[PDB]
């Protein structure tokens, strides 16, 4: 409650269980006292930084945290990706999907911005984004909306998963007509 | 308008009746305290 | 007598309220969301007239759908007194009355609803009704429902501090805010900025407001009254720090777009705290407003206090803030008036720099009722060092030297000042012209 | 579904960009 | 719960040894700094840090309490400020947050403005009126504790030097004593940087008589240390002039830019 | 359930867009016809 600076302070000490309870604390307690926390988010990132550190995901995800809530969303993108498994994409939470939506437009600029290159120099694509965005796949498709997987596929240019949700389909010529359709509709790249 | 209610105005319980209530300039130098002005020349004059 | 005067009375009021949801209709139609904000003009008159007996016919007619939030709304209405002549107020006629109510309109029905259990001294159900509101508005999305959310959540704001429960909500409100500036709403982000720093200030949490100031950006579109809440704020949480200066700046920028008429309240609690900061400040503020109607009892502990700061009287000094000191401190100025009261001393020496082009420092000691010229020459070298005087002490003569002027015009600064006004004028006719809408085919 | 709405969207706006910059370049000629 | 009464009685146990072991005369500053070290680990299972109000056992609180306190004490006594600083992080909001039920300490006001002096002394004095904010109005004119931050620092502003100097002689409680130093020097590199920005030529009759030093020599180290000429003796420049800018060149291209924008915007459909 | 919310948040997007530019777009028509 308030001043929430020394669950801050007690993050220097090197005392690797004080630590935890203080970063399991700063998460409980972010979504008030985010601003206080980002301009100590120097150490939360050198935290995350050293390998030592077992609970490197947790304060992966802190600094995600905080640095979503700022505004900068870049940063926040990096590290939520560096945030690893507990990116639990199963959350009702405003975070967890602004933050996923922002993965599969980036992960959609890039597709497109690295069709139209050379195999010499395609623009590498950072693997945590590639498992978050599979997995929304995995979702969408276990959902049963075989529209949205589709459409997600071919602004993604991904035509394997387009290929996957076409094939595992109940309405099979059904949604073959649809995939036509949009074929000859408003998509122009030839 | 958009009153702004949540902030209180000043309370009327004393209300004392305007002193003098004069309007015609104020101005910050009359409250200081001078000495009569020809007295002060006089206490010059007769200390040169 | 009255009571047939105050019939006409309800009847034209809830030919009014229909005014309003039309209006809010219209706006949800026709893609315009500011055509809500006429909408939400009047609402201060509504709620200083408001019945019980409009209240019912309202929710009556309106409420056609009969739906939980009738049996939620209802209850607390009083009956009417054995109403013989009801004409059965029926706003929504054939379809209107089937089809379910707009999410505008019924926002705007549980605002008028929490208006009137707030001006009576029943703040458990209003409350109540509030988080039922808060609740629906949340589960919703929708941009005119977003704009009557602003005023939603100062109501929610206005009622939590009546029940003295302020900082329960401190979460609601950051969550709120944060849904706000991911969604690109400009007068719901003002309205939650300005509510969080009121909640803090209710609690002089003052590092806390100062980070989030700092880090958060006021959307630069935003009313005269949100932009004079944000500015009055930020002028306080300076004011409470040591950077006196910009405080004072944004203080008069703040008192310079309020309302003209409404906010006597708002105009003291401004002009009270531009008094202290100016006279922390070494200068002297003028006394035309302290004569003025609107603030002439409200500030005569400040106008002894200038009289008191100018002719620097220590005796005078205690003796006004001791008798008028509870005063002081229900203000919320004590701390200040206090860091005042060891600097009387900085209004005699800027006095003496603008007097004297230069002084030997023994007259300085001889003019400020000192000890010894050494306590003066110190002020003096701490004072230049602050900022507030323009000089050079030069001891192996012994006196303080005041520096030339210099010319303002031939540097560049008149180019950059004009160049600024000039950009403003350009985009106020940028805007001008496009506020334009040519409707007649309409 | 919703992704045929979202592409039609785009493409209503990619049309009503032309259309400004057109009335823009009408009007500045009407002028002259 | 049992086990939660077991780890009590043990922290409590605990608290007891420490408290014999403070109150003797002469501590001994090491195997106290390692009982604080485990201590650090055993307040963690006792809802170190609750979030909420929620008024649980007052105990836990207490201990909490005193350990800081102590912890505190030690930090400073100790004469390291990392310590003092990461102590009264938690410290202020155990005193603050949850004393709506918890009762208050006996050396609440004492450690508070032991807080203050050193926010002071650090050139801090932003941090060090959003604090005086915090308490209330009573015991800021009537705790003596309280009073000498408050009024050392009133002694400042005025820029009453002698009497702050002077005033070391009389001290509520013989902890701040370490702090009275770093306050001294503090302000004698805040009286240098007064001079130095002020004054033309040194002189304010000879350095060492404002400087406050018993040796005359005492200052050529801190000479050194700035960026002073080091003339004759006590005649240091400080540089006043600040190089009196007075070239100008017409900057143009801003200009030109500013210009051809003023006659776009001008001339564009809007 | 999948992935809606963000189809109907970009979709609100291109909508508040779209909205702002019709309208200036039928100003714009107006100047011109007159």
């Amino acid at each position: 409650i308030t001043s929430a600076a020394g669950i801050i302070s007690l993050l220097d000490e090197d005392e690797p269980q004080l630590k935890e309870f203080a970063l399991h604390k700063l998460n409980a307690v972010v979504n008030d006292f985010w601003a206080e926390i980002s301009e100590s988010v120097d150490k939360i990132e050198v935290l995350y930084e050293d390998e030592g550190f077992r609970s490197r995901q947790f304060a992966a995800l802190v600094a995600s945290k905080v640095f979503y809530h700022l505004g900068a969303f870049e940063e926040s993108l990096n590290y939520a990706l560096g945030a690893g498994d507990l990116f639990n994409v199963n959350d009702n939470s405003e975070y967890v999907e602004t933050i996923i939506a922002k993965c599969i437009d980036h992960y959609t600029k890039q597709c497109v911005e690295n069709a139209d290159l050379p195999e010499g120099e395609k623009k590498p694509i950072d693997q945590r984004l590639e498992g978050i965005v599979n997995k929304m796949f995995q979702r969408c498709l276990d959902d049963h909306k075989y529209k949205q997987a589709i459409g997600i596929a071919l602004e993604t240019r991904r035509l394997d998963v387009f290929e996957k949700t076409i094939l595992e389909s109940n309405d099979v010529p059904g949604m073959l007509a649809y995939s036509l359709k949009l074929c000859m509709s408003l998509m122009q790249n030839k | 308008d958009d009153e702004f209610e949540e902030f209180p105005a000043e309370d009327w319980a004393g209300l004392d009746e305007d002193e003098d209530a004069h309007v015609w300039e104020d101005n910050w130098d009359d409250d200081n305290v001078e000495d009569d002005f020809s007295n002060q020349l006089r206490a010059e004059l007769e200390k040169h | 007598a009255a009571e047939h005067s105050q019939r006409e009375l309800d009847t034209v009021t809830l030919e009014d309220i229909k005014e309003h949801v039309k209006q809010l209709e219209k706006a949800v139609s026709g893609k315009e969301p500011r055509f809500v904000l006429r909408a939400l003009r009047m609402l201060p008159s509504t709620s200083r007239r408001l019945n019980h007996y409009v209240l019912y016919k309202a929710v009556q007619g309106f409420f056609t759908s009969n739906n939980a939030t009738r049996d939620f709304l209802l209850p607390f209405l009083e009956e009417p007194m054995d109403t013989e002549a009801d004409l059965q107020f029926r706003p929504r006629t054939g379809k209107a009355a089937s089809t379910p109510l707009l999410p505008e309109v019924e926002a705007y029905l549980q605002l008028l609803v929490v208006i009137f259990m707030m001006n009576s001294k029943r703040y458990k159900e209003a409350q109540k009704i509030s988080d039922d509101l808060m609740q629906k508005i949340s589960t919703q999305n929708r941009r005119a429902l977003d704009l009557v959310a602003a005023k939603c959540y100062y109501y929610h704001a206005r009622v939590y501090e009546f029940l003295d429960k302020l900082d329960v909500v401190r979460s609601f409100l950051h969550a709120r805010l944060r849904t706000a500036t991911l969604r690109h709403d400009a007068d719901g982000q003002a309205t939650l900025l300005n509510l969080l720093l009121r909640n803090y200030l209710h609690y002089s949490l003052y590092d806390q407001a100062e980070k989030l100031v700092s880090k958060s950006v006021f959307p630069e579109q935003a009313n005269n009254n949100e932009w004079a809440r944000y500015l009055y704020y930020t002028g306080r949480i300076k004011a409470i720090q040591l950077e006196y200066s910009e405080a004072r700046r944004t203080m008069t920028n703040a008192l310079r777009k309020a309302p003209q008429h409404t906010a006597v309240g708002f105009k003291q609690t401004v002009h009270k705290l531009l008094i202290v900061v100016e006279l922390l400040l070494g200068e002297i503020p003028d006394r035309l407003q302290f004569r003025q109607p609107s603030l002439k009892r409200s500030l005569m502990p400040y106008f002894l206090l200038t009289q008191a700061v100018r002719t620097g009287n220590l005796a005078k000094f205690n003796q006004v803030l001791d008798q008028f000191g509870e005063k002081f401190q229900a203000d919320g100025t004590y701390t200040l008036i206090i860091r005042l009261r060891h600097n009387v001393i900085k209004t005699g020496v800027r006095m003496i720099s603008l007097s004297y082009s230069r002084i030997s420092l023994a007259d300085i000691a001889q003019k400020l009722q000192l000890d010894s010229p050494e306590d003066a020459e110190f002020i003096v070298a701490k004072a230049i060092r602050d900022g507030v005087i323009e000089a050079s002490i030069n001891h192996e003569k012994g006196y303080v030297q005041s520096k030339e002027m210099i010319d303002i015009y031939s540097t560049r600064e008149p180019q950059l000042a004009f160049h600024q006004r000039i950009s403003f004028c350009l985009d106020i006719h940028n805007m001008s012209v496009k506020a334009m809408r040519f409707p007649p085919k309409s | 579904d919703l992704y045929s709405r979202y592409k039609k969207l785009q493409q209503e706006l990619e049309f009503l960009e032309v259309q400004e910059e057109y009335i823009k370049d009408e009007q500045k000629n009407l002028k002259k | 719960a049992a086990t939660s009464g077991a780890v009590l009685q043990a922290a409590t146990g605990m608290y007891e040894q420490l408290k014999g072991e403070w109150n003797r005369k002469s501590p001994n500053l090491s195997k106290c700094g390692e009982e604080l070290g485990r201590l650090k680990l055993v307040l963690l299972e006792l809802n170190f840090l609750p979030t909420t109000g929620t008024k649980l056992t007052k105990q836990q609180l207490i201990l909490a309490r005193d350990i800081l306190e102590i912890g505190a004490q030690w930090s400073i006594l100790r004469k390291d400020i990392p310590s003092f600083e990461r102590y009264m992080a938690q410290l202020k909001c155990y005193y603050f947050d949850y004393k709506e039920q918890l009762p208050e300490s006996a050396y609440m006001h004492q450690l508070l403005g032991l807080n203050l002096l050193f926010l002071l002394s650090q050139n801090r004095v932003a941090e060090f009126h959003t604090e005086l904010e915090r308490l209330p109005a009573k015991d800021i004119q009537t705790n003596v504790y309280i009073k000498h931050p408050v009024s050392l620092e009133q002694y400042l502003m005025e820029g009453s030097y002698n009497k702050v100097f002077l005033a070391k002689g009389n001290i509520p409680a013989e902890s701040y004593t370490f702090f009275i130093d770093i306050l001294l020097d503090t302000i004698r590199d805040e009286i240098a940087g007064c001079i130095e920005k002020a004054y033309e030529k040194i002189l304010f009759t000879e350095a060492t008589r404002i400087l406050f030093f018993n040796t005359p020599k005492k200052m050529t180290d801190y000479a050194k240390k700035r960026g002073w000429v080091l003339g004759p003796n006590n005649y240091y420049s400080f540089a006043s002039q600040q190089q009196k800018p007075e070239d100008t060149t017409i900057p143009s291209t801003e200009l030109a830019k500013q210009v051809i924008e003023y006659a776009r915007q001008l001339e564009m459909i809007v | 359930s999948g992935l809606r919310q963000y189809y109907l948040s970009k979709i609100e997007e291109l909508q508040l867009i779209v909205n702002d530019k019709s309208q200036n777009l039928r100003r714009l028509q107006a100047q011109r016809n007159e």
